[PDB]
């Protein structure tokens, strides 16, 4: 995986060049905002359970065929794996938000997943909906103005949504 | 790849864990360090030519035979004198990369992994590069946590050659 | 355990490596977070009895049947009330420990590992402890990084239960 | 393993007690001097190979029977093992200096080592002597007032000597 | 799927062996037991609705708070009451399946695997279902080897919950 | 995997339904005749080596190209493998007869066996002929009015033939 | 391993002798009472969690040093392990009751368990008390004239007690 | 030792599981079968000498060369005839043991394991023993499930020899 | 396949090593031996018919019943005698192959692998083939290292049957 | 795998025939010139390092894009892999020369290599160049008339070139 | 160790096999080789002192700086020259051992294992030793198969150094 | 393991010396009479089964308590284990004869065997008897002057007797 730094480093390395002052300044700007970047990891992490369970509960409400007998999320063995997948996606998203790069989310979680759900008989299009709900909840939990210094996080909150959107696009 | 963030994640991941305050502390450390490290790499980048020429010259000084022995492992002609400067350049570039990553990761992936193999295979004496690194460490004119960190990668590269 | 220092060491040890600038950065983060966390644990230790008492009463308030139902797993008698208080005390103590260590390690080792088996074997509902933790979160009177970190641990325990 | 914190934490946990305010002040005291600690970690680490090789070279000069044919350090394999042992012992000490606790060094490196040297017939006595020289050189390296903010680091040095001494004592 | 026949085959197969008198004896035992088991499953199937409603009511009696408290995990609204009846129905149906199969296989595969995860995640108390099962056990009206076998599965489900 | 019971159970679970009384009565009727089933398991099993070796000898008698030098059954290693393939197929067939369902034979034996034989250069057709001979022999042995309580077991014989036909079909 | 049958067979084989008529009659007498045996297997098994948890709670009630901070059963990991040890011992005892021979319990559970507990620092005596409580509970459950065809099962109860005593003896 | 009870236990144990109705069914089958099995073993035991001598004679009839040829592997002297009667006796005794156990376990452990090695090394023809067994099978006089079970083991021994 | 060269290479390969003086010495041994070996293999090829017929006859002489007893495993008819002649032919040919390969490789790959299963399956006595091998060994008329190396393989085959 | 001997044997075996005298003649003929073969084995082996390093340097000099930043041989980790691939191929070729048969080079080395380099994005034809460069060096090393009994080694050199060509063709 | 005999035994042992003509051929090769090898080892021994000195002087000639540069890794003084001649002596003695053993085994176990680590650690340049060996090839004066085998080890040492 | 050469090498290496001409001369003596050495390996090997089976058969005739029911050689598995052990001992003996050094026989075979036979309850002093017969048969085979170039092999016979006696002593 890469992070915000090593990504640029590798990009520069395969050109055999040092980082320009512009790239460094960019990374510095990124550094100057990194408190808010860990507040979000903290906040999303601290609500992982309810995020997953609320998103899942809503998903099943809107799509009762998933939990109906014969449904892919019926039986407590598959429901657990379903909640598990949700939690995993969320986790890797938080990894992406933490690292400041999507590589960890792509390399490990998302790549090959559409095909996996295809093989299993899992509706990825439902997973994506789950991910969407998780996203909406996560961003709101993130944007909470209580118990934190006020400021702008419009940039970070867009990146996070970028990651969630990547996750969603990967299984649709 | 050894860097604070990528590591922290990779640690948490093999445990199947969300990131807790530990990794956040790692991150705080990284970002606090980055303010000096990035400036350091930025500075070093501007001094590349000087440091490389100086280093190569210091090597040629320490080991004159490298400028007056036949063979492709030596720098007695133009090609070799260019190969050497190239290599030293690579080393410095890797230092600047390490300062930016906040760890030895880039130098590990791009340079140290397989260094012994190269050096043994092409008859390049580590001592040649130890002198080049020793020069750079004593001429980069950095100060503060910039120097301390930047010199931790030079000494790390030195250790890798010893 | 899971703490910045011990993890930083264990990682490097697993790689058969000397500690680099990375581990140093981890440490740097730790020692600065320590300034708030160490005092946080202090404030929490000072308010131990009150927080535990209030939390237990909060549990009894939200789940009244616990003070009424007969059974070895309820606080309908003195025994059970002391059991409850004891457990909440353990939780709070673990939180302080996590603040001391700067990581979930203590709680993981002493409490989280096997909590599911315990709650299931002795018929203890996680919601009770979630409620206690909620009450403690809402009454510790902490602020700043102290509050954030402590609450990260509280939410972690709440997460381990849900 | 334990660090300076979890050591106290565990010792406290076995009693079922919160940390006493004094025990916490004691730790804040350590926190207040951590820059020096990491300075020595960096400093010893930065001269690992020379610290090892100097000590070894000098060890072999005082006890030439070790490298004499038939000696326990004759042949390049055993010599490599020997250097490796020196480096290992040196490493696990820096671990202890970094951690601020000797648990990792005793647990992972030293405990059971004299028995190893026993079954190998290796002269632990000479190993300790190696550790002594490494200690000396490292402490010399740490006390260098060049290129560093000056102040008192005597407590830390004293702590380091303890680790080196535990290493030296473990195999004697 | 743990059944006598499948188990017998699989043990025979894991040894690369033809079936012998051992597996034949297993089968004989199975088919002897099936005579009562199938009948039992029939009886329960016919008593399904009654047993379900009864068990649900018994749970509501034992834990009245489950009909008052708000929250998606409770039966204070019609939705939750439906979820409840559904779940209890699932349990009963699994018991019938077990009677049909002659083992815990169906219940294991369709229900037990991950029951802890589900109960923990959705905040459902295992004791509720234990109470439902204890009641089903009392009211199913079965007798003989039928009742003995059925109660074995009931108590198995109970053990899986405690 | 599936037996006569769990197959129906699995069919029922996907529909979220309990076994109908008819579905149960059928299984009861199967149970009523189980002694015969086990008698044939016993009879085929007890004659295993004879069935295999007779079928093999027949097969090689009618198809001498198999045992001629260069034939796929020539050399003792390939002859051994050949005999064992016969034995295996018979074994999994007895498993099918015992289980009351073809799932074991399908999933643990026949699945991917043709491609295997193709890759090897083994003529699956010959295998099928072998299985045919084994079917004939086994069924003749199952009937044998000697030393058994007399009765009708036509349906069972049909079922057995079914499993054998499955194998013979799968390999070619 | 050994059951009531193969134990005698093994005893007989070493003497190169066939079972005497008495040895057989004994086994027949054992067979005559096998329904009870399986009834108790069922009864203990069905009450597993209750037996274990009741015994545990009792044990911790009389021996609070075990669950006090620093006790070997303090912390949830050790409490879990403790509970499971109880469960395991009970399980292998039920195996012994089922098998009609103590060999399983001996060879697969108790053998080397004391040394294990010693190395761990676990007080085997407490384990034994736990097993004692489990014995009492189980035996009370086995008797229970409710919901069963009445008869005498004194010998069986004795045998069960024997197996429990074996465990309690082995651990301390 | 392959017996229904031991197998049941071991499968239960390999899964870390308490015994369930499955193993109970195995046991029921076993104990039902034992009623005839034990009796059978008794009968054979009482018919031992006769059956042994008969089988030996049948082998001598089928293969007369075994009573003429010199060599330690033949029965042309009294020694070999004793070895023969002994071996056949062993086989019969194993069959009785199998009847007692309810499985091939005893025969497997005491006889089958290494039978090829022994026959190959000492140059004993498997067909001799097959002939002995075929004869024992004809002359044992058993009937019902007794005979069926016994013949299962006889044919098993025969299969082990071919 | 077990030959000197192939084993040398396999050794070298399992160590990620280039062939050294060891494997070279192995090869030298092989090629020195092959001078007699190939000659031997050539010689035995010319004696095939007579050696096989004589061997078969020797077997028939030692074990007359094989020419008298009915059954697919005996040689009382033409069908049976041709199989025997063929088999002895296979053995002899394998010996030649071994002489050519300088090892038991060919015979191992083509004959020994599965010999027990085949002989055990079709009721073929190893003693017959041992007698045949003894005859071939006694009647081949080779000399020098030829006869010795050939006899090593003959005796090897003999041991493979004992 | 095969050598010069078992290759003919394994050919004759599938026909159920002994080797023709002409085959034995050819093999004896090969034996007559085996010293030369082992001379080339020794000679190529003895110059293993230079053969690879010279070719590598010569390859990089002619194709500077391979070692330029972004090139597949750039960085030390990949250069190592490249040199190692070269060495490996040379080794297996010498195995082929030693055995007198190519199958060891076919099955263990060149099998699948194309697709591997394909997956890696490695230029297999550049590997083919390298091999092309190692071949000529090897033959030059083998054809040296210094320090050896003079004689003719043409067919052998041809066979060597055959194997090298085998290697080159399999990666291109 | 890498020798014909021990490896011949090793492969046979890993197969669990009695030796055959293969290992015998290996042995024959080894013994045919030993006749020249032992002689070579002798000749080299009686010329040791000369070869080492000449080799040392050759190294000094090719790399003059090794006799001018201070530091313990160089031979600018007595001790260093002693170390050098010693090392060269060791290298030669390994060659003798290899001739005795019939393989690189001794040199492998006593010298090759860790040579990279030692050379890197003690700043010793492999080129020096390669030169020293190159001289020894030229000056050992051996002849015949004795010389070819000796050179194979020298070139093996060189390869290990490059 | 060592062979005759590397054994002397190791001794010389421990002292940092070159083989004295005397040692080389001795080795040359060993070389000179190595055709005999391999002749015995070949002869003994070529009669393995018969040596073992003869010794075993007569052994069971001297000591029938072994094969009597309850005896350690009773049952086919232990008879097979027994014959196997005899065969292993013979095999490693031949390895020693071939290697010209008993190290392989000592280390990989006879080491700890005495204790094993004790733990198992096997009478080692019967294994020794078994070996003492294989020896007698073995040198009888080796001393056979038929079909061989006559010469003296007393030294070698003595050496072989050494190894057999070695094996015999190592098990009692
Ligand atoms: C280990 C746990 C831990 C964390 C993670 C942490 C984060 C953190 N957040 C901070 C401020 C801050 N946090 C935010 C973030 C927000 N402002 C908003 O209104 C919203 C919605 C957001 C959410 C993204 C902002 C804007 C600041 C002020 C500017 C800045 O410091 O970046 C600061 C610096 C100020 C301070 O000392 O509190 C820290 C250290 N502190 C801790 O102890």
């Amino acid at each position: 995986m890469f992070d915000a730094f090593t990504k640029v480093v590798s990009q520069a390395d395969t050109r055999g060049e040092m980082l320009s002052t512009a790239q460094i300044d960019a990374l510095s700007q990124m550094v100057a905002e990194s408190n808010k970047r860990l507040d979000v990891v903290n906040r999303i992490t601290s609500n992982a359970s309810t995020i997953v369970s609320n998103a899942a509960r809503s998903l099943f409400a809107e799509q009762p065929q998933l939990i109906a007998p014969g449904g892919n999320a019926y039986t407590s063995t598959r429901m657990a794996a379903c909640l598990r997948d949700m939690e995993i996606i969320l986790r890797y998203v938080t990894y992406a938000v933490f690292a400041g790069d999507a590589s960890v989310l792509e390399d490990r979680c998302l790549n090959g997943l559409r095909e996996t759900y295809l093989a299993l008989g899992t509706p990825g299009s439902s997973v994506a909906v789950g991910v969407g709900k998780m996203k909406e909840a996560a961003l709101a939990i993130v944007n909470d103005p209580a118990g934190i210094t006020p400021g702008d996080c419009s940039a970070l909150a867009s990146e996070i949504a970028s990651y969630f959107d990547r996750a969603c696009a990967a299984v649709s | 790849m050894k860097t604070p963030l990528t590591e922290a994640v990779s640690v948490a991941d093999s445990q199947g864990r969300f990131l807790s305050s530990t990794e956040i502390q790692v991150a705080f450390g990284r970002f606090r360090q980055a303010k000096a490290g990035l400036e350091a790499a930025k500075a070093l980048t501007s001094k590349a030519d000087s440091l490389i020429s100086g280093a190569a010259q210091a090597v040629y000084n320490k080991f004159p035979y490298t400028t007056q022995m036949q063979g492709p492992n030596y720098a007695a002609d133009q090609r070799g004198k260019d190969k050497c400067a190239r290599d030293i350049g690579y080393y410095l570039r890797m230092v600047t990369y390490c300062l930016i990553a906040g760890g030895t990761g880039p130098m590990d992936e791009y340079l140290i992994a397989g260094i012994d193999e190269i050096n043994r295979t092409f008859e390049l004496s580590p001592s040649w590069y130890i002198e080049a690194l020793k020069y750079i460490k004593a001429n980069h004119g950095l100060s503060g946590d910039a120097a301390v960190e930047a010199n931790s990668y030079l000494d790390y590269a030195i250790n890798a050659l010893s």
